[PDB]
RNA sequence: UGGUUUCUCUUCAGAUCGCAUAAAUCUUUCGCCUUUUACUAAAGAUUUCCGUGGAGAGGAACAACUCUGAGUCUUAACCCAAUUUUUUGAGGCCUUGC
């Protein structure tokens, strides 16, 4: 208990990330914590719009996280 | 139930029917004749019972008739197995330091007893006269603490509910230094052999399959006959000659015609067991007859070492499991050389043994023997060979039957009740009765 | 250790049925799964409120944010409890 | 009677399971084809008869005795070999519960059997070594090393009856440390020689070599050690504590961890104190304590014996410590699920040696696909003989599709080839059996990766054969006959007595010629009948 | 004190409403500390839970199967019928 | 040619001297007598004939009591040191011929087996 | 939740026991051999005896209990409130369906 989620699989590697909202964001995942907190570089907001705008390196609170999908092959 | 009489009453029925020649006993004439179908059990009951010679006096249940016509011993001689072993290693002891100790050994006269003598009376003869002391070798008080209070005992911790049940005597529990004191007193009576390897050819199987052929073994049975273009001698490679043993260990394979052949059991696993001599020596440590290790490989392997700022370390709530007992104890070693120990000393509890069910000296005969024996014990050790082959072949299983208890119908009579007397008493009286 | 993890557990490996909180519906082998429900599943197929399907190779699902899971009928067959 | 094959009379008591069982036969990816060879006697048939005493219970309890849940003959428990290559399939878990589905070959162990080990060794995917602790690196420890390497699987060895150190050489727990690293270096070194191959290096770290004891039932690995460890104690991570335990590797008890040099004061491992002294400590408390000062070893490790069993003699008494103290066998189901490469893995490198075209775009892809579809094919190699019946079920596993009883079968033979459609013949599938080793049960369909028994189909096959479908346009090769590790030398002359029965010898040696795989029994030219041995 | 209050509905055929307003029906098999529910041959009612309405009982019913249910998500649970003997 | 098997023996100290003499009775060369590392027992590798290897088993655990233990293996194929053609050399009946002419006398003796 | 010593009876148990080991009958062979017992040394088929186990019933009794170890209304202080659960990102609105 107090375990880490199994991501080093996932570490360094191209992401799609679908949060709480309707709220979608892609990014590389750079480290995480036992709260499923995420490090995510060269962010991308993907606007309901269809549009994107880059907003680099962010922190993601595990709270708000419903669902990742890699986007490369672990 | 039939409860038990004062000892005196059949010492009197007995005296008074003398040798049966008042006309006042003449209607007992005809008992004691119908009793004389029965002088072979009692003798049997009799003699099943003799008292051990640490015992001076042993005191056996008796059941008599009420003519004084017979007197049997209704008694079972259970005498628990490592106490037996140990007390007659102890009298083992006890005995060649007494012939070797002595200048002249007086050997007793066999009719001792003469002819035309009449049997003493036991009451005044032998009522009246201290026992003169058994043999009964001295425990040091220190070594042997856990055996010396109950050892030279008749049926030893009888009374005592934590050692055995009740008085039945029918089960045992011992702890451990017990086990290792009855255990080395029995050494004299005892073998060194941890497995069974040394019966390679020599055990029983094999003395089976010899039977089934003409075979014998150099130090085993000899026994009778059980069934009384090809094999060209210019074909055949005579490289070794085939030595009779192989018969044995592969009897399909070097025979024709192997009928009633029985397979042979032909290895264990070799026990390694490191005798320890002194207790100064810890319980387990290096011994200097293993070989040593001395590690030496050619290229270091790269097995796994987690380096530093792997940041792993252990709460504070964790420790190895038993590090607040210590490594051992002065106990140790000793259960260690309780393990490999023969059959009623390797266990911490058993059922009781008859006296009679306990051969002290079956595994002398049971093992091959050094050369330099003279040729009249080679020829023994054969022959209890061969007598010990023919048990263990012609074994039939026990045949479940109908449990008889002949003396217990004896006493749900009104002919026979029941007393408790010294075993001489009661051997004067069978032969008297005999007589 | 609750005894529906255990039984959760013993469908890794088999092709599970997964709903989330917001209603999407992910079918495809389970990978690995966590005790905090977190499950990691592989070549997924996605059937999202709307009913369209996708298709996906590599999933991996917070554990708070299911909503259940359909296992094999394979597993039934635990029975002591 | 003419039976003489030991109590057959079916009924496990296994825990629930029927039904799942044939389950996890569905799944294909969740079976382990595992097999045991050692030296000689190294606890391998008591040790799958404490994994059997594991799963069946309220039955399945010995005292000075069974271990013959692959001893099953009579010749056999009686001489103390095991002559048979008896095989068994459970269904037992991990230290986590998914429960797996393993198929154990229990070969025997004598220079003389090779031919058993090897054809249980090419059906099966992985070997497990037993080397006994007290013995070390042996002769046919060497051999099965060699015949590992050759017929490309899967490697791990397991150092059974490591008691002997503590009971029997009673050696201190550093210089037993340093006699089970001698062996493990020695088992690394003799595969090194042999295998090309580079990572298949074993180490106790990696998790493949176990440490098992199995007069007592003992089963740890790193891993499950430390899930004990951890399950008794609180929220340790076991994995990366075990990975920090065994080599050179000490205890700072001020900084609370590892590292590899830096109390030099006369310390112990990481393996010898957390491993090897509270074990001692049990095997010291049990055997030479027991009246004095066992309970109270006992309230400190949450083992709680009855009234009745504080009773027993010190064997029985040691195995149920043992056995209350480590529980389920489940860190050599982490060694297997591991490190055998379960039969999705497993077509390839094995079709690559086995069938005689090779990868090639018909029959290749068709193997190393492996879904219980397609050009139905097997392997079958061991013939096991009934009890009465002249009749002999043959043994095999399947590659593609799947068996169905009532389910017609080409036999292709190995004196066939390709275009000699001549020696494959045509028979019925007459009874499907799945055997516990003397508990042999029925099944309807055997899917892909899965062993089986066959009934009916045992006309033609003598030695090697590959069961196909029935006039199927699928046409495929033979796998390759085997190789054997000992070449068969000594030559018996053999004529019988009476000479009005050479049809019923000839047919009884054709038999005997069938059952062994190295048994030659051919004619020569004065007409003598000669037998080829090991 | 007893623990009993969810052990005594195991085996049984049971009613369960959850946070979005679905009724589950299937066989009550396992629970835990958070109520994660186990459901065997479980179905998934949406419009009615019935009690013999005329027009019809069922509609958008869907065969789920086995159900692992997490706790957070359910509401409550009521016996719906007996167990299946099987 | 001559087939010749590799031998282990797991012996006592004194059991392997009694190894060496019976092995050596039967045109042995004993190729290795290490000791076991961690044991009391040593290790005796070796080669021997094939039809010096009927028995070889049974008479080391006759001579040695059951202490010593021996397992044998093929692998191997040497010369028989005789020369197999020779008329020179008359072979006795039954009597074992000496290492100079065992090649003639396996010769003799199989020719007369089947081939004539 | 009722002790366990001991005595007797009944019934069932011997394919790895009683970790011991006697004797008898019958039928085939022998072997010595005045003939019969008494025998030798095997084989097979049977019994007797010396002991044993499980179960049930009953007695003997100088010799042992009911807020007790926890239970179906009373004893394990600990499954009792910073993202992974038993303390809400809620709140609001509107359309569709008999
Ligand atoms: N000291 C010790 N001896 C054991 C242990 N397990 C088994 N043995 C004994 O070792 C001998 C060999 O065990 P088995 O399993 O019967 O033989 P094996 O290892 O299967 O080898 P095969 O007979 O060739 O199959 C037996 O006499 C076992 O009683 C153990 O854990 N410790
Ligand atoms: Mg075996
Ligand atoms: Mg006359």
């Amino acid at each position: 208990k107090a375990h880490p989620p199994e991501l080093k699989k996932f570490m360094d590697k191209k992401l799609s990330l679908k949060l709480n909202g309707g709220r979608h964001v892609q990014g590389i995942l750079r480290g995480f914590d036992p709260f499923m907190n995420l490090v995510i570089d060269e962010c991308v907001e993907m606007a309901t719009s269809g549009q994107q705008n880059n907003i680099g390196m962010v922190v993601i609170r595990g709270n708000s996280i419903i669902m990742l999908e890699a986007l490369e092959r672990v | 139930q039939k409860e038990d009489m004062p000892p005196e009453h059949v010492r009197k029925i007995i005296r008074d029917h003398g040798d049966m020649t008042n006309r006042k006993f003449r209607h007992d004439k005809r008992v004691y004749l119908g009793a004389l179908k029965y002088m072979p059990h009692a003798v049997l009951k009799l003699l099943e019972n003799m008292p051990m010679p640490w015992e001076q006096i042993r005191d056996v249940p008796v059941l008599y008739h009420i003519t004084g016509a017979i007197s049997f011993v209704n008694e079972i001689p259970w005498v628990i197995e490592p106490v037996y072993i140990s007390q007659w290693g102890s009298m083992w002891i006890m005995m060649r330091r007494e012939k070797r100790d002595r200048r002249h050994f007086k050997r007793m006269r066999f009719p001792p007893f003469d002819d035309e003598e009449p049997p003493l009376d036991y009451a005044d003869n032998i009522l009246d006269v201290e026992p003169l002391e058994a043999i009964q070798l001295e425990l040091d008080p220190e070594e042997d603490a856990p055996v010396l209070d109950w050892f030279y005992d008749h049926q030893p911790l009888r009374d005592s509910r934590k050692y055995v049940n009740g008085s039945t005597y029918q089960r045992w529990q011992f702890t451990l230094p017990m086990m290792s004191t009855l255990y080395r007193l029995a050494n004299q009576l005892l073998t060194d052999l941890v497995d069974d390897n040394y019966f390679y050819l020599f055990d029983l199987k094999a003395f089976f399959t010899s039977k089934a052929l003409n075979m014998a073994i150099p130090g085993g049975p000899k026994f009778e006959p059980l069934v009384r273009e090809f094999n060209d001698i210019n074909k055949i490679i005579i490289r070794q000659p085939i030595r009779t043993e192989y018969k044995i260990a592969f009897p399909y394979l070097y025979n024709n015609l192997p009928h009633h052949v029985h397979l042979t059991w032909y290895h264990t696993p070799n026990v390694v067991f490191i005798k320890t001599e002194d207790p100064d020596l810890p319980a387990f440590y290096f011994d200097p007859l293993i070989n040593p290790i001395s590690h030496r490989h050619s290229v270091k392997s790269q097995e796994p070492l987690p380096d530093d700022d792997e940041e792993f370390e252990l709460p504070e709530f964790v420790e190895p499991f038993l590090k607040d007992t210590p490594l051992y104890t002065d106990n140790t070693a000793n259960g260690i050389a309780l393990l490999w120990a023969p059959r009623p000393f390797n266990l911490r509890s058993g059922r009781t043994r008859r006296a009679l069910d306990i051969p002290l000296v079956k595994n002398w005969y049971r093992e091959h023997c050094p050369a330099g024996q003279p040729v009249k014990v080679r020829v023994s050790y054969q022959k209890l060979l061969k007598y010990y082959v023919l048990n263990a072949l012609k074994h039939r299983p026990p045949k479940a039957q109908k449990k008889r208890y002949l003396f217990r119908s004896f006493k749900a009579t009104k002919f026979f009740q029941s007393t408790k007397l010294d075993w001489v008493e009661v051997g004067l009286q069978v032969c008297r009765q005999g007589y | 250790i609750g005894v529906p993890i255990k039984v959760l557990h013993e469908a890794e490996g088999h092709i599970v049925t997964c709903e989330t909180n917001t209603g999407e519906v992910y079918r495809g082998k389970l990978i690995e799964a966590e005790d905090n429900m977190n499950c990691q599943m592989s070549n997924i197929t996605v059937t999202y409120r709307d009913g369209r399907v996708a298709q996906l190779e590599q999933v991996y699902i917070r554990g708070s944010k299911i909503r259940f899971l359909i296992l094999p009928d394979m597993l039934k067959n635990m029975l002591k409890s | 009677t003419k039976k003489f094959t030991l109590m057959e009379q079916t009924l496990p008591v296994t825990v629930y399971e029927m039904d799942f069982l044939a389950d996890l036969m569905d799944n294909s990816e969740l079976i382990r084809n595992v097999t045991l060879c050692g030296h000689l006697h190294h606890g391998k048939t008591c040790f799958v008869d404490c994994l059997i005493e594991q799963t069946h219970p309220e039955i399945r309890k010995r005292y000075d005795q069974d271990l013959c849940y692959t001893d099953i003959l009579f010749t056999e428990q009686e001489r103390g070999v095991g002559i048979k290559s008896t095989p068994v399939t459970v269904v037992l878990p991990d230290t986590k519960g998914k429960s797996y589905l393993f198929n154990i070959m229990d070969t025997p162990g004598h220079v003389n059997f090779s031919d058993e080990v090897t054809a249980g060794l090419r059906i099966s995917d992985g070997v497990v070594l037993f080397i006994d602790a007290a013995e070390g690196v042996m002769l046919n420890t060497e051999r099965l090393i060699k015949h590992a390497v050759q017929e490309r699987l899967a490697v791990t060895v397991c150092i059974n009856k490591i008691d002997r150190l503590i009971l029997e050489l009673k050696l201190p727990p550093t210089d037993a440390y340093y006699k089970l690293r001698h062996i493990v270096d020695e088992v690394n070194g003799l595969i090194s020689m042999y295998s090309t191959d580079e990572n298949l290096i074993l180490s106790p770290l990696l998790g493949n070599v176990c440490f098992s004891s199995s007069q007592y039932s003992i089963c740890f690995t790193l891993g499950s050690f430390a899930k004990i460890y951890a399950d008794t104690f609180g929220d340790i991570n076991y994995q990366e504590f075990a990975k920090r335990l065994w080599g050179d590797i000490y205890f700072n008890p001020k900084t609370r961890k590892f590292t590899k040099k830096a109390p030099t004061s006369s310390s112990q491992r990481s393996f010898v104190e957390f491993i090897l002294e509270p074990l001692y400590k049990i095997l010291a408390q049990v055997v030479g304590d027991v009246d004095t000062s066992l309970p109270r070893t006992l309230d400190e490790l949450g083992i709680h014996l009855t009234k009745e069993e504080l009773k027993l003699n010190i064997r029985p008494l040691l195995r149920l410590v043992c056995k209350k103290f480590f529980g389920e066998f489940t860190g050599f189901v982490d060694m297997c699920v591991q490190h055998i490469p379960s039969p999705k893995v497993g077509a390839k490198p094995k079709i690559e040696h086995t069938y005689t075209g090779g990868v090639d775009s018909d029959l290749g892809e068709a193997m190393s696909d492996c879904d219980p579809d397609g050009p139905l094919m097997c392997h079958t190699t061991k013939m096991y003989s009934t009890d009465d019946g002249v009749q002999f079920h043959a043994f095999g596993r399947v590659l593609s599709g799947t068996i169905h009883a009532g389910q017609p079968v080409k036999v292709l033979g190995e004196n066939y080839t390709l275009e000699d459609e001549e020696d494959s013949q045509i028979c019925t599938v007459g009874r499907l059996w799945i055997s516990v080793a003397r508990y042999h049960i029925e099944v309807n369909r055997v899917p892909a990766g899965n062993w089986v028994l066959i009934e009916g189909v045992d006309q033609p096959i003598v030695k090697t054969a590959t069961i196909t479908e029935p006039r199927g346009n699928e046409e495929a090769q033979i796998f390759r006959p085997l190789k054997f590790n000992t070449t068969s030398v000594i030559k018996i002359a053999v004529e019988p007595v009476n000479p009005s029965e050479l049809p019923k010898m000839l047919d009884g040696l054709r038999k005997v010629n069938k059952s062994y795989p190295s048994l030659t029994t051919k004619v020569e030219e004065s007409g003598e009948h000669v037998i080829l041995g090991t | 004190g007893k623990s009993s209050k969810m052990l005594q509905h195991i085996d049984y055929r049971m009613r369960c409403i959850l946070q979005d307003g679905r009724i589950f029906i299937g066989t009550f098999k396992a629970f835990d500390k958070h109520m994660n529910l186990i459901l065997c041959d479980c179905d998934e009612f949406r419009k009615i839970k019935p009690k013999n309405s005329k027009q019809a009982e069922r509609e958008e019913k869907r065969v789920l199967g086995l159900v692992l249910l997490r706790g957070e998500n359910l509401v409550s649970m009521t016996v719906e019928g007996p167990p299946p003997k099987d | 040619m001559e087939p010749y098997y590799f031998v282990e023996v797991q012996a006592p100290a004194d059991c392997v001297s009694a190894v060496y003499t019976v092995l050596a009775r039967r045109r042995g060369h004993v190729t290795q007598d290490a000791p076991i590392p961690g044991s009391p027992l040593y290790t005796i590798k070796a080669f021997i004939p094939a039809i010096d290897s009927f028995g070889f088993e049974t008479d080391l655990r006759t001579h040695t009591q059951g202490q010593a233990f021996s397992l044998s293996v093929f692998h191997h194929w040497q010369i028989v040191p005789g020369d197999p053609l020779d008329k020179s050399i008359v072979i006795r009946p039954l009597e074992p011929q000496p290492a100079p002419h065992l090649a003639r006398e396996f010769m003799i003796k199989t020719r007369r087996r089947k081939g004539l």
